[PDB]
């Protein structure tokens, strides 16, 4: 928070993108450990499950190329 | 006369020179009507930050 | 920033021709005097070695006082030499 | 301003909005970073814009090139 | 202290926080190297320390050269 | 047929001399940059402005040094 | 061209005393040079000028011709003055 | 200059309008093949160029010099 | 309007691949109307191989008489 | 003629066929770009090519240099 | 002086020749020499070449 | 071996004055040099002719040629006049 | 002895043990090549005697053209 | 004529194995020493002849 | 009958006593059976043993040159 | 620092007459000047001074100022010579 | 040789003496000069044939030596031979 780059903000938009799958995985994750043969509760977690994981591959790969294009630029100025 | 006001004068400014005017203090300031914090909220459309 | 400047130098008439030299002579020694003075304490002082916007300027102070001390020295010589060869023919 | 300026220029006013487009694609992606629809137009205009970056970049430093070269022969 | 002295300073001072943050960071991940969020938290600001490095070393690299040919035509 | 003599400026170009508005915006440039040292579109700028403040130093100091010579050489070849 | 001038008639010389044409010469040349040396000086400082390569491959010939025509110049006149201090002082 | 009595532009516009063409759309293949080709003519011609400007001064003032 | 020798370099390959540059636009437009087609599929893997290559090693070929006329332009000095 | 040029053509006769070669195996490639056969050969006869063109034209200038000291020591 | 400064820097980069913060501060310190040096040595022979011209003027 | 044209018996039965001899010679070096620069000068403008290996190899060895042979013939004759200053001056 | 000398050899110093660090760290690791922890502790040995070599050439080479620089000009 | 040997040393040490850092790194700064050694000699030795040179020319 | 510059470059043709040679064999090798893993371990090892080999001595004979043309140089 | 040491006391001589005043002026530039010429033989093969910056500043400036001396010792007493040449031969 | 040094007992020289004539002291002096300079030329010019001489540093910055010290000793020659027939003509013409 006290400083940010450009990448940094690039980042943050995800993580407020989605307001609280970041709680709400941890949330049916124990609830489906206190009972784990229930549908129900089994069918909750997986799709939040997934959802959590594509959220973070997508993250990641954006500030990889927005990296290299930095780079890119960088590498003219001599 | 004319000599010595020149010479002094001149070397004085350049002596003045390296005195120091930037001295930073330290304030303290209670907030007495809200909280420091980035309070956060959801909305139906919108994840809204109050900074 | 310190700067002075001495206003009532010169007198404009007509004057013996004794003094119109070491008017000139003491006038001319001190300003290269001071020129290259202020050559060297620019070289010397780390702020003004390295910054391009400088060094320009430097450049053009050196090359002014070459060309000057370049002049003074080529027409006294010759100012001499016209002397020496009506005495001698 | 130069020429290097202009010839830079020429890129950014070629390109109406990309800028723009790019920015408002990824807000509406990180809405939802699941939509495959969404998730489509995203890398293709991503992709547009490392191209115009790096093209943009090149140019300038071949013109900065040719320029010092010719600037070496006053002398 | 000269003026490429400055131009690198004008760096440090651009980028308040970020080697303390790195170092920060790093310990925290170290403590729990298998912590999503605290991954996803490290590659942005080691990126973010490494572009900013380059850009330094590449900008004190160009005014020297601009410097040292000035120098030269002192002959 | 000879061609005309031109008509000279002589006042002006010793007390144009003042701020150059290309260091200026030059080292602007840096400070907007300093603050944020990965935003492609600031990098993109501050490339072009460098690049354009390389080539017009390197020009002049090369002429400030061959109108010198020349006046070098006169003295010389009379003395 | 984008203005032009030449001076079509000379005077004739059946009016114009011997040290009126030098006076006339002198003048012609010294300010040409003056007004060249201007106008390079100023081609360095228009950024547009000063940063295209079609307007740099003016300049460097512009530089290079009025460094020849200067030598020529202060070269023929110290042999012209060396004439005359062979004939007198010999 | 012209010696007195004696008897006795194109790749800059093909340069500017490829890039222009380019410029439009920077993702295209055949812009772009053609426009490097384009631009590494012109380097070299200026190049060609700015080196015989330099060694026919450099001529004229060995000979001057000599005699001065 | 005028070719220089690289545009003749060049050139060379367009005129190699005389129908090449045709071919990829319109095997993509008969593949984008029914995407699932395996002849379609497989004849559109070929000929868009093809066009990678020919469009790299053009350009790596542009490159290499560029450099050598530089180093030799350099020696005018 | 000269001397010059005796040492520039006693490469030219050294290469006896090169010159075409090259443009021979050009145009087979130019043919069928993705024959791996044809670009083996047409790699190795590229490079015979720009080294010979690199060494003839280094050797005319050291000749030239040789000589321009020796004409200026004739004052 | 300079000539301090450049060795102690010098001094503290072979300590951990892998630091970046040291790396940095060496690259400017040893560039600002490099300049302080040349910029020197010139001026020094320009001032001998006019004082020498004059004699050789005079001779 | 395109046109290739020699006089014989040049001296066989008939001599020049010197005052001839320098004004042949003269004038034919001064019309080769003003050939061989306009050569050069349109061998750079050609566009297939700067962008061809085979066609710079070949220009290369023109400026060489071009550039040896002005500072040669600048050195004789520097050096020749020399001797006929240091002849007559008393 | 020379001067350029003591600047090399005020980096052998700096480092007391890496030139035979790395030949011991190398014939351990050649015993076992599977090991992670060997694998993992070669790396950074090796990595450091890179650039410590790296930084060690440079130095010398611009101590070297600054001397030059000056002995051009006792003429 | 010491530094004249301690670089015929060197390179004899280097030649038995071009690609031994220690050696490779040792020669290089021998051979940049050298190169300078003999510059400055010849310099010097050069100004001090002109002078006398231009000594005799001074009353010839 | 030779100059000091051809007993610099000989000093590295004698030093590495075979390798011109040996870079050769390897090479005879190998081309008969490329896809045998110590044949390739081996040929790297020589082909970039040659190329440092090749390398140093022509940087030797470069600087060598440059002192002698500077001495030379001051014999006005 | 180490093995070193100082003359406190010169000798001392009376000066009585234009001759001794001449003696007197060449012994004492000859010796400076053969102290010169050996202090910069030694910081050329010094190789601690030889190729440190430092010491390279200090030894451009020792051979600057030995030639301006020496310059300048020459052309007073070749004037001086010639003045006297002048007068009697007039 | 590098491992030996050689005097000489005590310098006395037979050369000290006048004797001879003041034409006799002429012949010996232009005798000597001129083998001593056709000696230096030769040599000088067998330092730059043979190539493993003029290829060498240790052996060039000798040489710039030997042709230095040609130049002054015939400069010097040159002019005390001019000062000299110079003030025999000074003073028979005056
Ligand atoms: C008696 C005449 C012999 C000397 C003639 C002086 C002519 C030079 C004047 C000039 O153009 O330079 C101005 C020159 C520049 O002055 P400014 O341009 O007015 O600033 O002024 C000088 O420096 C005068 C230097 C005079 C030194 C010669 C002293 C005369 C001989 C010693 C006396 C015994
Ligand atoms: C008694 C005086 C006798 C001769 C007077 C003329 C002086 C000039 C002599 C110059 C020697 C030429 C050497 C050129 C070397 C060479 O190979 O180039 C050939 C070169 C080409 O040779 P090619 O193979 O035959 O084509 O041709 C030239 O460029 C010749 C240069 C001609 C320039 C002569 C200019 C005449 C100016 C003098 C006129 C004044 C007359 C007054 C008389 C004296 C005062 C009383
Ligand atoms: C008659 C007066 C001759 C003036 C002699 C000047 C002595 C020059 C000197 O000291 O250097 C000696 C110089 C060096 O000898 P060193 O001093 O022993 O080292 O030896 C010479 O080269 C002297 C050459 C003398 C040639 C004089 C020409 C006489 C022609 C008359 C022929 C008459 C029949």
């Amino acid at each position: 928070t006290p400083w940010s780059g450009y990448l940094d903000d690039v980042s943050a938009k995800f993580d407020t993108g989605v307001d609280n799958l970041q709680t709400q995985v941890t949330e049916a994750l124990d609830k489906l450990a206190a009972k784990p043969s229930d549908p129900a509760l089994l069918a909750a977690y997986q799709s939040k499950l997934s959802e959590y994981n594509l959220y973070r591959n997508a993250q990641s790969n954006t500030v990889k190329v927005f990296k290299d294009i930095d780079a890119a630029i960088i590498q003219n100025f001599r | 006369y004319v000599d010595m006001v020149v010479n002094a004068a001149t070397m004085m400014d350049k002596q003045n020179d390296g005195i120091e005017l930037g001295r930073q203090k330290i304030g303290v300031m209670r907030l007495n009507n809200t909280f420091v914090g980035d309070r956060t909220y959801n909305l139906r459309d919108q994840k809204m930050v109050i900074p | 920033i310190g700067q002075a400047v001495n206003i009532r130098s010169m007198e404009t008439d007509i004057v013996s021709l004794d003094d119109r030299l070491l008017q000139a002579f003491s006038g001319s020694a001190i300003a290269t005097a001071v020129d290259k003075q202020t050559i060297t304490n620019r070289i010397e002082d780390p702020n003004l070695v390295t910054d391009p916007k400088e060094l320009a300027i430097s450049q053009e102070m050196i090359s002014d006082y070459n060309l000057y001390v370049s002049m003074v020295s080529t027409l006294t010589r010759k100012g001499v030499g016209a002397v020496e060869t009506l005495l001698r023919s």
